[PDB]
């Protein structure tokens, strides 16, 4: 229960909806319970009074409660049913709201010590299972303590003792049985998930194998141990099922058991009357009216453990707590940028004896810089320390010869542009895929900048409108790219950190490409990451850094007057 | 669309439940005796009301009409507890024989089709696209028995007494269908197309999280929260334009039943006063009778009223019939079986002469072909990427149907037993797999006995002789899950140990030598033509390196063979070959 807590407390901003759902379900139990045990006195005092009694008894009075309870019944049911899914609805929204807000900070230093993939489904699973829990458990046990106080009292204020009796079955019905059906329920749910976890893994494992599995004749004796977990799962579901049923024959007895009850001790005396009469039916119709109302409350024990599981999970996932901060002190921009590094030692805080050992280097505004190297050296990782992904482990980083520490969000984010390695397309239309750049240009600057070099077939399509992704239509790589670059375009920043721009793509696309990035982008100053070294002769500053340090640094026409560094005299792959 | 998909869904989750019909009418006979004992208890209460209100009796001398009550009691928890076991095991048969028939049919289908979806798709299909199915036919069917035979029993228990009191619960029971279905309903096939763009916002809000690190770089987020709130207030209010009518079928039911037990009060009531004569059957009405009708009253509608509570039960099967349908229905090709087979000691020579390859569903991938291998050489697939290389080795493997002829040894392949084929070969796979638990298991895969001497001399300083020393054990480790531990080229030296394992006759190989370290490659590039030295082999490559031994060189552009000779012949004429080695070497 200590799990539910900080989501119990999300439910403070709407509390009207839920208190008026909750008063809705108690005033039509109220009703009918009330409709059940009017018709049944009125019964028996009418068949009792006989002939002789016509002009003592006025049947008027009675007839407004069974006016009043049918009226109050429907209407309750049915604004109930309205309320409580509105309620829902909202709850769900807000909790979409407040997880997407705590996730979002924490996404490069956070995510990675899982496995990315596989764990948003979870986190969707567990929302679900939240927004269930609100409804299934909060409102049949409130609503049913309510109605059993409520009717405990009137029937006390007639007579104590069965009004008392009746209360006690009741109260210890439904307080004492949840809790003594969740242990063997604990366990089977224990070995459930074990068993279904390693049914999963076995199904992928043959499934990504089929490949081999069919060469090597082999794809007959995976099926066999596939089958055979299958059947210990569907062992593990039938013994929960067999324990569930348990639940409504004990139901069931117990409510037999308490009109027994009521039938023999209302029949010596009810309320200090030997012969009491008229009144045995009261108590009776009321037992079976309140007894057949308490059938919300022996499923909301099943909906428990799943729903503390994923609050659990949710919980440790939100409380990671984020790795960097932000001096959120208001700045300026301008329009010309450098980037100075002098030393910087740094390590993952995972693992360690990583690179970026001594880096020192300088560019000067409006300078075109290229780093070269082979795969794994650390040009990644200082692509991914300069946004200030992570933070240096030991050095100094400054822009502008000013620190990178006391910069903002916005400015941050907006004086850099980061063209990234995979490209991710939005489920959604072009121009929603494209205007995430910037959000104030217009249909013609769309327009003029995709006819600019790049994509130029998809200009006509059936519009601008398309859909792009899963959804829609397709792209590849060479596709990719020239999209990248025009959303880095159209993000104008004065420096821009391209990673790498050509790999896995071919020779005239790769052409077109650097004519593209070296045309369209003449002043802006520009660090790109390469190691396919196609035209890297019009870089004023080439640095080729390997081991995690830089080797030998200069210009094209002078670095080459000393042997082929990567060239190797000309000769090599 | 509409009602015309909602129709064949229930449709065919209604026929695909003939694997059950014992356990069904099993369920369906236990509910008609739940009718007898209910009838049976309320006669024996209003019996003891009748004698205990009126006429004074002592309440010890009602002993005998109170055991049948509590064995009553008893007999129904039993057959409440029956019911439900019965319930479960028709609702778990036929996921089994669902499970059963979609893995034979995944399994039929191909490699080819399968690596399409990336892994999850179809697990997540098979687990929680078929668990509603259960959830769906125990639930729901037997309490659909239920509803239509309560009711006619107790209208005939009670007609004998009163037939005031049984009309007054015939009278409601042609309206509220009618009533129902015409009046506060219509839209049935509209609740779906709300249920699927709840689950759709789910999966844009799933692809939003996947893209939380391309807005972190360009400072959205806060920006971005905004169109959250909006598609859900969107999807609250065109959900609320419909549930102001779906809702009007349990105020009907409820008003009905409120006016039933009402009237049933009321005639029995002003009976006994003298102002009403109806149907006392020229003896007198007695409260035993009122008590019946009283009591039996609510158990009249209670079977409807639990059908509301089903309702998501059935609601979230049709999402997965849906699902389940298209899959089941998707017309696919298939190779052609075959029947000849060959002898196990002899060369294998190809040869083709207008051979396409066809994908699974559609489409031509590899256009015209025209070459021819000599029994023993080694031929080298090399060309453009993205120009269908890898499809010349499925359409050999036996995993894409063809249309011409290939021949291996003057038989054609559609002729070919596979399980006599699929002997013959040996592959090495571009993204390595491990489909077992042990090291050992994942190396003798071929032959899961042998001796202990190819353990050590199986193939070169791999990770079968070297690279033993630093795991924390010995050749029986547990590999684990995809061979998580050893990241190093996932394990690149294993499969082409298990490969080397076996001797074949001819051996395919794909882009072996991707994702490997400098000493890595070059031992695995020695291993690789020690084999290929021995017998015919056919491999796709991208390296470009050392190629002077290798026979015959193959370029293939756009699924087009334009180029074919040695080394020496093609490095110099100019053709593709040259741009490509150009191309390569202007890479550094
Ligand atoms: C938004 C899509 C939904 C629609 C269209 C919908 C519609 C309905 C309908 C038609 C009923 C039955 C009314 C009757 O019996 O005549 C119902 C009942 C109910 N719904 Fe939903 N519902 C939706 C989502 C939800 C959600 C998110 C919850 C919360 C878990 C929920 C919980 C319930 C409950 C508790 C009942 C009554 C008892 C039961 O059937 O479990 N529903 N809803």
């Amino acid at each position: 229960m200590r799990a539910l807590l900080p989501y119990l407390a999300l439910y403070k901003r709407h509390k009207w909806m839920l208190s008026l759902g909750i008063v809705l379900a108690i005033v039509t139990l109220l009703a009918s319970i009330g409709l059940l045990t009017l018709s049944g006195w009125f019964l028996s005092a009418s068949a009792v009074a006989g002939v002789a009694g016509l002009y003592s008894f006025n049947y008027m009075l009675p007839a407004a409660g069974v006016r009043g309870a049918a009226i109050t019944r429907t209407a309750g049911r049915y604004f109930e049913r309205l309320v409580s899914h509105d309620a829902t609805f909202r709850v769900l929204q807000h909790l979409r709201i407040y997880t997407f807000s705590k996730l979002l900070p924490l996404s490069p230093a956070g995510l990675a010590r899982y496995r990315q993939g596989e764990l948003l489904n979870r986190v969707v699973a567990d929302v679900d299972t939240l927004d269930h829990l609100y409804l299934r458990v909060i409102s049949p046990l409130v609503g049913a303590f309510v109605v059993i106080m409520v009717v405990t009292i009137g029937l006390s204020f007639l007579d104590f003792t069965l009004a008392f009796t009746l209360g006690g079955i009741m109260l210890l019905t439904l307080f004492l049985m949840p809790p003594l059906f969740y242990r063997a329920g604990k366990s089977t749910g224990q070995n459930l998930t074990h068993l279904r976890g390693q049914y999963r893994q076995q199904l992928t494992a043959w499934l990504q194998g089929q490949a081999e599995l069919t060469i090597f004749g082999a794809s007959d004796r995976y099926r066999t141990q596939l089958e055979n977990t299958e059947i210990q799962w569907l062992e593990a579901q039938r013994r929960q099922s067999e324990l569930t049923a348990l639940s409504q024959a004990i139901m069931l007895l117990i409510g037999a058991l308490a009109v027994i009850l009521m039938l023999w001790m209302a029949s010596g005396g009810v309320g200090g009357n030997a012969q009491p009469g008229a009144l045995i039916a009261l108590f009776v119709f009321c037992a079976l009216a309140a007894f057949e109302a308490l059938a919300p409350v022996t499923g909301a024990f099943q909906h428990l453990g799943q729903v503390i599981a994923s609050a659990v999970r949710i919980t440790d996932l939100t409380d990671q707590k984020p790795e960097v901060t932000f001096p959120d002190t208001q700045t300026r921009v301008a329009d010309r940028v450098s980037l100075t590094l002098r030393d910087v030692q740094f390590t993952y805080p995972e693992q360690s004896q990583q690179a970026l050992k001594g880096i020192s280097l300088q560019v000067n505004a409006g300078e075109h810089i290229a780093i070269l190297g082979r795969t794994g050296c650390g040009k990644s990782t200082l692509l991914q320390l300069l946004t200030r992904a992570w933070d240096p482990q030991q050095g100094e980083i400054l822009l502008n010869d000013s620190p990178i520490a006391s910069l903002n969000e916005a400015a941050l984010r907006q004086t850099i542009s980061v063209v990234p390695q995979r490209v991710h397309l939005f489920s959604a239309t072009l121009r929603d895929n494209l205007l995430l750049a910037s959000p104030g240009s217009s249909d013609e600057a769309l327009s003029e900048i995709l006819r600019r070099v790049g994509l130029e077939k998809l200009l006509e399509d059936a519009g601008l409108n398309s859909w792009l992704g899963e959804g829609g239509r397709q792209l590849s790589g060479g596709e990719l790219r020239r999209l990248a670059i025009a959303r880095a375009l159209l993000h104008d920043a004065p420096l821009v950190l391209l990673d790498e721009p050509t790999e896995g793509l071919d020779a005239t696309t790769e052409s077109q490409i650097l004519e593209l990035l070296a045309e369209m982008m003449r002043e802006k100053t520009v660090l790109m990451v390469t190691h396919r070294l196609r035209g890297l002769s019009r870089f004023q500053q080439i640095i080729v850094m390997d081991n995690g340090q830089i080797i030998e640094q200069g210009t094209h026409a002078e670095l080459l007057a000393r042997q082929g560094r990567y060239y190797q005299f000309k000769q090599g792959l | 669309m509409n009602k015309s998909r909602q129709k064949e869904l229930t449709r065919w989750l209604k026929q695909q439940s003939v694997i059950s019909q014992r356990w069904l009418n099993i369920s369906r006979l236990l509910g008609f005796v739940s009718g007898i004992l209910i009838i049976a208890q309320a006669w024996f209460m209003a019996r003891i009301l009748q004698h205990m209100i009126m006429e004074n009796i002592p309440r010890e001398a009602l002993l005998l009409p109170f055991t049948l009550l509590v064995l009553t009691f008893v007999l129904r928890a039993w057959v409440v507890w029956l019911r439900e076991r019965v319930g479960y095991h028709a609702g778990q048969h036929i996921r089994f024989a669902i499970r059963r028939q979609v893995l034979d049919r995944l399994q039929q289908a191909g490699p080819a089709w399968i690596q399409g979806k990336p892994a999850g798709s179809w697990a997540t299909l098979v687990l929680e696209q078929i668990d509603d199915m259960h959830d769906y036919y125990a639930r729901y069917l037997p309490q659909m028995a239920l509803a239509v035979s309560v009711p006619l029993l107790i209208v005939v228990a009670i007609f004998p007494s009163n037939w005031a009191a049984a009309l007054i619960l015939l009278g409601t029971a042609p309206l509220i269908p009618l009533f129902m279905a015409l009046v506060g309903m219509g839209a049935a096939d509209a609740n779906r197309r709300n249920f699927l763009a709840l689950a759709r916002l789910s999966g844009h809000f799933l692809d939003r999280l996947r893209g939380m690190e391309t807005l972190r770089i360009f400072g959205r987020g806060e920006a971005e929260i905004e169109s959250i709130r909006s598609a859900s207030e969107d999807f609250r209010q065109r959900t609320m334009e419909v549930l102001r009518l779906a809702f009007l079928s349990s105020g009907i039911l409820e008003f009905f039943t409120s006016l039933s037990i009402a009237l049933v009060a009321v005639y029995f009531g002003f009976s006994y006063l003298g102002e009403l004569d109806f149907g006392h059957y020229d003896t007198g009405v007695t409260l035993a009778a009122g008590f019946l009708a009283l009591i039996l009253a609510p158990e009249f509608f209670q079977p409807l009223r639990d059908l509301g509570t089903f309702y998501h039960a059935k609601a979230q099967a049709v999402g997965a019939a849906d699902s389940l349908k298209t899959f089941m229905e998707t017309p696919l090709a298939h190779p052609q079986r075959g029947e000849a087979e060959l002898a196990l000691t002899d060369p294998l020579t190809i040869e083709a002469e207008d051979l396409f390859i066809t994908s699974p569903e559609g489409k031509t991938l590899a256009g015209p072909l025209n070459f021819t291998l000599p029994a023993g050489q080694r031929a080298v697939l090399v060309g453009r990427s993205g120009s269908g290389k890898s499809s010349l080795l499925n359409a050999l493997s036996g995993f894409l149907s063809y249309q011409g002829s290939l021949r291996i040894n003057g038989i054609e392949l559609r002729d070919l037993s596979p399980e006599s084929w699929r002997k013959h070969l040996s592959w090495v796979g571009q993204n390595p797999q491990l489909p077992a638990a042990t090291l050992r298991d994942n190396v003798l895969l071929a032959r899961p006995d042998a001796s202990e001497q190819e353990l050590q001399a199986a193939l070169d300083n791999a990770w079968v002789s070297e690279f033993l020393p630093l795991l924390p054990q010995g050749v029986d480790t547990p590999v684990g899950d995809q061979a998580a531990r050893l990241s190093v080229g996932q394990a690149q030296r294993v499969a082409v140990a298990r490969a080397l394992l076996n001797p074949c006759s001819l051996l395919l190989l794909d882009e072996p030598a991707a994702s490997l370290d400098a000493h890595s490659e070059q031992r695995v590039m020695e291993a690789l033509n020690a084999a290929s030295l021995r017998q015919t082999t056919l491999m796709v490559t991208h390296q470009l390196e050392d190629l002077a031994d290798w026979d015959v060189i193959w370029v293939m552009q756009d699924g087009r063979i334009i180029e074919q000779g040695r080394y020496a012949e093609l490095s110099v004429a100019g053709g593709p070959f040259a741009t490509l080695l150009a191309h390569r070497q202007e890479e550094i």
